[PDB]
């Protein structure tokens, strides 16, 4: 069979990412409610949950 | 000569402060 | 007339609001964009000559 004995799934290898997140353009930035901003912008946001991975 | 600031005022809503959509 | 000083030490000290972490993190990317920069007068402004 030579391939994998089942089809990987995960995050994504560089050259799939660059083809991916090509740079954001926001317009008016920040002009709706909290709960819609880009939050997943913010480097240490837990996308999963709505909250934000502190030290503790 | 020159002091100045952001300000166009609103109290507590019927929450009181901090939860900030009406 | 032969006042003098001495420094034994200097310290930094700062104070933080106890912002809950998620808030200070909205805050936080609200004013991280160029929309949004601080911007400052001298308080009384001149040039002094």
């Amino acid at each position: 069979q030579s391939s994998s004995s089942e089809p990987r799934s995960g995050g994504i290898g560089t050259l799939q990412f660059v083809e991916e997140f090509v740079p954001s353009v926001y317009f008016n930035p920040f002009s709706g409610s909290p709960g819609l901003y880009p939050d997943e912008f913010i480097p240490n946001f837990d996308a999963v949950r709505e909250a934000v991975d502190g030290y503790d | 000569d020159i002091n100045f600031a952001s300000l166009a005022p609103r109290h507590g809503t019927r929450p009181f402060m901090g939860t900030w959509n009406e | 007339d032969g006042a003098s000083v001495r420094f034994d030490s200097v310290n930094l000290y700062a104070t933080f609001f106890p912002m809950a972490h998620n808030t200070a993190s909205t805050l936080e990317a609200m004013l991280r964009n160029d929309t949004n920069d601080q911007s400052f007068n001298d308080y009384l402004s001149a040039a002094n000559m």
